[PDB]
RNA sequence: GAGACUCAAAUAUAUUAAAUAGAUAUCUUCAGGAUUAUGGUGCUGAAGCUUAUGUAUAUGUAAGUGGAGCCGUACCUGUUGGUUUGUCCCAUUAUAAGGACACUAGCUUCUUAAAUGGACAAAUUGCGUCUAGCAAUAAUGAGAUUGAGCAAUAACAGGUCUGUGAUGCCCUUAGAUGUCCUGGGCUGCACGCGCGCUACAAUGAAAGUAUCAACGUGUAUUUCCUAGACCGAGAGGUCCGGGUAAACCGCUGAACCACUUUCAUGCUUGGGAUUGUGAACUGAAACUGUUCACGAUGAACUUGGAAUUCCCAGUAAGUGUGAGUCAUUAACUCGCAUUGAUUACGUCCCUGCCCUUUGUACACACC
């Protein structure tokens, strides 16, 4: 729960009341899971970021 | 003149920087002019950022410019 | 050139915070002597990272009509804390307030509209743009109705969380009311 | 002994305020009637708003109205005598000459 | 005069010909309001009497001051009757007689040399007062 | 809901009490004192002019609607 | 200062001991904030006493104001009532007899049957308030 | 992107060039002010515009 | 003379309508007395034009 | 059609332009300080201090009186008056040149534009279906100076005949609905509701203090804007003025803030409904009221159920002024100006909406 993430790529969202930022990050310890995430909020491309739930991101597919 | 209690204090930032860059200009010397500028503009707190943000006018229905007043029972 | 805040020294303010570095900039790139700015501080999508974060903490004050418009007046109200803050804990106040916004920090979810339907689920991260923002959300709240029908002022009531929400936090202040919110979102997440 | 004939001149239209520039001027600056060039007021602007419908019943905004009129004076360290013929010439539709006799 | 800014400095001239004699006491100074807008008298007297140092700086760059021009424009932080709030006169009267508390026209003939001069000789007193 | 229905006084009972208690107590604010016992608020404040001996306090603010004391710390 | 009593008490009306002498004056029904640096100071009493201090040798004094405003140099525009209507005097009447007062140029008015007399049947504002819109409160 | 060059800043810029793409160049605050020789445009604003876009086309 | 009261200096009545005669509807106070339903058709030949 | 054009402060005074403003320069006068240099002067009675009365109480003087300064200059920092083709000339009562000098012994920064200028975009960017590669980044008044106004096609039983001597038809006409007088009433109130302001106080209520705008605004045949003295708790009243207006009001020296305090949170000095009373005053005339004064009177209400409004920057919002209806009556209305956020920089759920395929019994179009 204390791994740490940063962002390589991003997508849109299923926005309209709670637009989240469906967008491709990895870890650094863990950087081999490039687990596509859901971040609330903008966020600019090349920031690191923390994370506390490191199992999944409810993928829809996109 | 003019300004405010606020906003009239303001201009004198535009005018104490300036008042160097002229007289460095034409009478002093031009590094003179370099060694004032870089110094500035590393971040230069608007010193020369002269935004002309001003007033707009006011429209109908608001008691603002850019408002209206509203619930004519929806 | 680089002394003197508003009393006190400037420099020697870390964010110890994985992930929040390079992120917040209070001192490193920001000399800025007084909290006021006079123009806008917003362009486009991503501009509060580019403020001073003490310019920030003063315009969340100016709330609940009465009290919005007198940025000079957060201007006073803050610069007159901050004394509070270097008597407790004698060291600078500017590193007590970057270590306040770590344990106020909702590092976790929020609760998100549904990939079909209504809102039930789990927004799997919050952006620090989002996050630290309304980090400074939930301080300017208490402290005024710690001062609304009670008879003390907010100038004790700033300093009341802050010092909490410096070191590990006490029971519920200010800082709280996030703390409970991700209870119901690790029932959520 | 020798007069100081201020004279104000005005219109709506700025074009005819840039015609007399054009011709009255220098009709006497060529024998020396010390105009001191062209002394451009401030406009009076005026705008009127009111109900723009008789029975104005829905989305009941208004409408707004506006006037410009512009002057430019030109005074004269000159006497009367060399002064009366260019009260007579050039005359312009919508120009207002006001000089002072008594 | 162009020293430090008169929150002290009005307190101080209002003691001083307060000091010399010169104070010219009002009648019903227990019983005004300076205006009609205001709900308590105020405490004392000396705080009337302080703009002698408004027309150090009033008749030096406004004018030679009327008491209309003045009082109008003078004390205005008001919440007038209660819905809503407007902006008045503050209403003078017996301020305009405080000439003979001093004793094309002007207000103060001796205010030019002779009297702020003593003002400006305080402040510099006062320089002197704060230069430990 | 408090009441506190203190008494604002000079305190003559109290002013030794509190004379012994801003050592080593440097958290001397006027809301505090009022938050103490025999609630003065602003006599109590000047209770503080009047520790202004040279001894036990720093004062730090002198303003209006706040007048923010810390002690003479040793 | 003072530590005896700490609770003032005059006629009809008690005084606690915390409020300020001036609006511990205002505590008593028939007089207001304004009359508290003017009636006080003609009874010579401090602004800054409190409500323990300023003991019963001067609050005799008081009443004398309050007895007759007549002779302490009051106004009759500075007076509660003035032209009373009936016997025509000026006058503050303290907490005493304006109560029974308030009724007497209406208990005329009851006979007398005019513009202001039959509202008070039913509950109405006197003056120009337009009663049907609220009809309530 | 976001601003569309309209139909006459495009339609009437075909033949200024098939006309005159001789002694005029990719300068665009010369061929700025080229337009008063050649055309005449009643203002400057669609100045701004036709002149930028034919100078936004000299390397293609 | 007789039977004709209202001495109409106070007010708007009777100092009404220079363009219509109907006293109900005038804008007055600067100098313009028009009417302003009689406004809008009557607003050429008097200068005017909208600006914004 | 939209674009395009129309307006609005940023934009070289670089060109002519001032009864706007003046920058200035220096003439000055309004001069502290000793910041300066001191000459006369300095314990010898200076400075300062009182009494007497003349003059019409001040001043004069002596005594009184007291023990270090006095007085003058220039530097410093300040009123004022002109510095228009400057000075001295002259005509002139005095401006100009004519006579010479600085040869500019005040020029146009500024406000005003009347103009061209003005992100005027090859703007650099692993060129996207070669076509319009976001990229902020290059500028450095300028990363739109930038908001409204103008708005089609077919229309709807939208709105109005009470805007009108636009008006059909119908109604009336000496006994009128017309028309002018006297009146009332539209304001009437157990009730429903909407639009807003007043607060629900500690980022305050008080006192002062510091000391900041702008659109505008204003009397000729009707009494506006006002200043100045004067009186009055006030409200207001009197007298002499200015201003038909960059000119006087006025440089309008606006509120909220800011600065020491007074208050001790107590429906409280928060909050001012109610209601007496006289004091006003406008108008021939006031009474659910013309408004305004003074001193009384201090309710309801401590954040407001389900609901639901607007909005992304000088904006929202606070906080004001002017204008409009006006003899007096703004709590609305039209813009002005100050103070100056959180957050969004999207999405197509939901109520929306715009024409591409699409079934239909859809029709006066799911009412």
């Amino acid at each position: 729960p204390v791994v740490w993430a940063r962002v390589m790529k991003v997508l849109g969202r299923t926005g309209s009341q709670g637009q989240c930022t469906q967008v491709k990050v990895e870890f650094l310890g863990e950087q081999n899971r490039q687990i596509i995430r859901n971040v609330k909020g903008p966020v600019r491309e090349g920031d690191i970021l923390t994370l506390l739930e490191s199992e999944r991101e409810a993928r829809r597919l996109r | 003149s003019g300004g405010g209690h606020v906003a009239q204090i303001y201009a004198i930032r535009q005018a104490i920087s300036k008042a160097l860059v002229a007289f460095y200009q034409k009478y002093v010397d031009e590094a003179s002019k370099k060694e004032i500028k870089d110094i500035l503009v590393q971040y230069d707190r608007t010193l020369l950022v002269g935004d002309p943000r001003r007033c707009e006018p006011k429209k109908f229905g608001g008691p603002g410019a850019r408002a209206r007043y509203q619930k004519s029972y929806r | 050139e680089i002394k003197l805040f508003g009393r006190w020294s400037c420099d020697d303010v870390t964010v110890n915070d994985i992930s929040l570095q390079d992120y917040i900039s209070v001192k490193e790139k920001f000399a800025r002597y007084l909290p006021h700015s006079a123009g806008r501080y917003a362009a486009k999508r991503f501009r509060k990272a580019q403020c001073p974060i003490v310019e920030r903490l003063t315009c969340s004050l100016m709330m609940k009509g009465r009290n919005n418009g007198k940025k000079l007046m957060a201007c006073r109200i803050v610069k007159h804390s901050f004394e509070i803050i270097h008597l407790l804990t004698g060291e600078n106040p500017l590193q007590i307030l970057v270590s306040a916004i770590i344990n106020s920090g909702p590092r976790e979810d929020s609760t998100r509209i549904g990939r079909a339907g209504t809102v039930r689920r789990q927004a799997v991260d919050v952006s620090p743009l989002r996050r630290v923002n309304q980090a400074i959300w939930l301080l300017c709240t208490g402290a005024r109705e710690a001062a609304f029908r009670n008879i003390k002022t907010i100038a004790e009531c700033l300093a009341d969380e802050l010092i909490n929400a410096a070191k590990g936090s006490s029971n519920s202040y200010a800082i709280k009311k996030k703390d409970e919110l991700e209870r119901v979102a690790k029932s959520n997440r | 002994s020798v007069h100081r004939i201020r004279i104000t001149l005005t219109s709506r239209n700025v074009r005819s305020l840039e015609n007399v520039c054009r011709d009255l001027i220098n009709g006497a600056k060529n024998q020396n009637l010390r105009v001191k060039g062209p002394v451009r007021m401030p406009t009076k602007t005026l705008r009127i708003t009111t109900r723009k419908t008789p029975c104005g019943e829905g989305s009941k905004t208004w409408d707004r109205f506006q006037m410009r009129i512009h002057k430019r004076i030109i005074d004269l360290h000159s006497p009367s005598e060399i002064v009366k013929k260019i009260t007579s010439i050039n005359i312009e539709p919508g120009v207002e000459v006001e000089v002072t006799i008594a | 005069v162009k020293d430090i800014d008169q929150h002290a400095v009005t307190k101080a001239v209002a003691v001083f010909l307060k000091k010399t004699g010169k104070l010219k006491v009002p009648d019903q100074m227990d019983i005004v309001k300076t205006a009609k807008f205001k709900e308590l008298a105020p405490y004392d007297p000396d705080w009337f009497y302080v703009r002698c140092a408004s027309i150090l700086r009033h008749l030096y760059h406004r004018s030679p001051a009327g008491v209309g021009s003045i009082t109008k424009i003078y004390g205005g932080r008001k919440r007038n009757g209660v819905h809503p709030s407007h902006f008045c006169r503050a209403a003078d009267g017996a301020a305009r007689k405080a000439l003979q508390a001093l004793e094309g026209r002007k207000l103060s003939s001796i205010g030019q040399r002779d009297l702020d001069r003593i003002a400006n000789q305080i402040v510099f007193k006062q320089r002197d007062a704060a230069k430990q | 809901r408090d009441k506190l229905n203190n008494q604002v006084l000079f305190d003559k009972a109290t002013y030794e009490k509190l004379y012994k208690e801003v050592p080593a107590y440097k958290l001397i604010t006027p809301s505090v004192v009022s938050e103490r016992l025999k609630i003065r608020g602003s006599l109590a404040k000047r209770a503080l002019i009047e520790l202004r001996e040279k001894g036990l306090i720093k004062q730090v603010v002198q303003h209006h609607s706040q007048v923010i004391y810390t002690r003479a710390t040793k | 200062p003072e530590k005896f009593q700490h609770i003032l008490r005059i006629m009809n009306t008690n005084i606690d001991g915390k409020r300020k002498v001036g609006i511990a004056m205002t505590a008593i029904k028939g007089v207001g904030r304004r009359y508290s640096n003017i009636v006080l100071k003609k009874a010579d009493v401090d602004l800054t006493k409190r409500a323990g201090e300023c003991t019963e040798e001067e609050v005799d004094k008081v009443v004398t104001i309050i007895s007759n405003p007549l002779q302490y140099k009051v106004p009759n525009w500075f007076l509660n009532r003035q032209k009373d209507i009936i016997d025509g005097k000026y006058w503050q009447l303290t907490s005493s007899n304006l109560d029974s007062k308030l009724r007497d140029d209406l208990e005329r008015l009851k006979k007398i049957r005019s513009h202001r007399g039959l509202r008070h049947y039913w509950g109405l504002r006197v003056r120009g308030q337009h009663t049907k819109t609220t009809g309530r409160r | 992107m976001g601003r569309v060059r309209t139909k006459t800043v495009k339609k009437a810029a075909k033949v200024i060039i098939e006309k005159y793409y001789t002694r005029l160049t990719l300068d665009f605050h010369t061929n700025k002010r080229i337009c008063e020789e050649v055309a005449i445009i009643p203002t400057k604003p669609l100045r701004n515009k036709i002149a930028g876009y034919v100078t936004h086309l000299m390397g293609r | 003379t007789l039977w004709y009261s209202h001495p109409r200096k106070y007010g708007q009545g009777s100092r009404c309508c220079r363009a219509c005669s109907n006293r109900h509807g005038l804008i007055r106070k600067y100098g313009l007395n028009i009417c302003r339903q009689c406004f809008r058709e009557y607003a050429n030949d008097i200068g005017f034009k909208k600006l914004d």
